[PDB]
DNA sequence: ACTTGGCCATGGAGTCATTTTATCTTGTGACAGAAAAAGTATTACTAATATATGTTGAAAA
DNA sequence: TTTTCAACATATATTAGTAATACTTTTTCTGAAATGACTCCATGGCCAAGT
């Protein structure tokens, strides 16, 4: 049990789940910032990497 | 027909147009011959063709015949002023104050400024400093200068 | 003379609000929009330069 | 075709004239527990008119 899945895995997994996933969520929430002006503009995020 | 129903529907406006208070039911009061969409399709197009005229007040919507100078005038104007200039020329004698346009038009100040500058160069508007405090610069049609003192 | 109504004052009563709740530690840690003033950037000059940039292109390899 | 030249142009800081226009900055100028009170009600009593 402890050998492969480690003693202190709580702080690891949640982190390793964060960087590998919830970033690709947060930006998927707000991927477009657009002012009110110049009706042609947009700023479209796509991917996040660390 | 675009031209026929345009010219004969312009005829009731140029003749009477039931004053300012004319509503769409008042069109059926005069011409009820037109089917629902037939009269409304050419309504919409003649506003797109700037021939009929609409006013937003009371119940239903008011209508009047275009002077055709204001027609091509606003057609020359941008989409900003297209409502904004028309929205302001509906302010009538007392005009309107700038910053309250944003809550009405849902725009910045920066975006409404430059077109107001155009209408200044276009001379269809003028800054009016009235009895109330001169932080306002309320705007009315340059065509008139009415006020309360 | 003798009863009622209304009336105003007062007593309860169920209403809402202020300040405590232990030492010794011992690190730690100003709005904006506008006006006006003021000021500078241009846009013509020669004009000596020496880089840069390019493009192109022409000529050589 | 590539590389060479090279040439060819073109800004480039200097200096004043301008004068004029434009364009930005600046500097103002105002749209848990337990008492405290608090009100909300109910009666006592007093003053009065019909009796």
């Amino acid at each position: 049990f402890l050998k492969v899945k480690g003693l202190v895995k709580q702080h690891l997994d949640s982190f390793n789940y964060f960087v590998d996933t919830d970033l690709k969520k947060i930006i998927k929430a707000n991927q477009l910032i657009l002012s009110d002006v110049d009706p042609e503009f947009y700023l479209k995020y796509v991917d996040i990497r660390v | 027909q675009l031209s026929d129903n345009a010219k004969t529907l312009h005829s009731q406006m140029m003749s009477k147009g039931i004053g300012a208070l004319f509503t769409q039911q008042e069109l059926q009061k005069q011409m009820g011959i037109g089917s629902l969409t037939d009269l409304m399709s050419i309504v919409q197009e003649l506003l797109d063709k700037n021939l009929i005229k609409l006013v937003k007040q009371n119940d239903e919507l008011k209508f009047q015949g275009v002077l055709e100078s204001e027609a091509q005038k606003k057609a020359t104007m941008s989409a900003e002023e297209a409502l904004v200039y028309s929205y302001i020329e509906a302010s009538g004698r007392e005009g309107i104050w700038s910053k309250t346009i944003k809550a009405r038009t849902n725009l910045h100040q920066h975006v409404v400024l430059k077109c107001l500058k155009s209408l200044e160069s276009q001379r269809y508007v003028k800054s009016v400093k009235s009895v109330k405090f001169p932080t306002r610069k309320i705007y009315m049609l340059y065509s008139l200068q009415p006020s309360v003192d």
